[PDB]
């Protein structure tokens, strides 16, 4: 359980930090104009996992 | 004159997004996150 | 301001911020 958890937590980081950088996330505020939920899902769905 | 100028320029826009893709999201974080909390010293109080 | 400016040549802005709520 202990070991679980830094495990998990560290994942996310690794994928929230590099998805920004990435064109894909990137294009979206220039025209959505926000998350769209994008990071509220992320760190609801964590949490499910 | 024509095409390669106004593209060095557009590079900047998207060059300097990267900074301000985090700045507004810990903003608005922290601004929302103390929000949750009571104001009211009945209601503060009560949580005591 | 930066996008005012940005706005005569180019259509690539930035976020605002409002209605936070």
């Amino acid at each position: 359980i202990e070991a679980i958890h830094e495990l998990v937590k560290n994942f996310f980081q690794r994928l929230g930090d590099r998805l920004r950088k990435v064109d894909c996330y990137h294009q979206v505020y220039r025209l959505v104009g926000n998350d769209g939920g994008i990071e509220q899902l992320l760190r609801r769905a964590e949490e499910d996992i | 004159a024509e095409e390669k100028y106004p593209e060095l320029f557009a590079t900047l826009a998207n060059d300097l997004q990267p900074l301000c893709i985090a700045l507004r999201q810990f903003y608005l974080e922290n601004y929302r996150q103390l929000d949750s909390q009571p104001r009211e010293i009945a209601a503060m109080k009560a949580q005591e | 301001s930066i996008n005012e400016c940005l706005k005569a040549m180019q259509i690539f802005e930035q976020l605002p911020v409002i209605t936070e709520s």
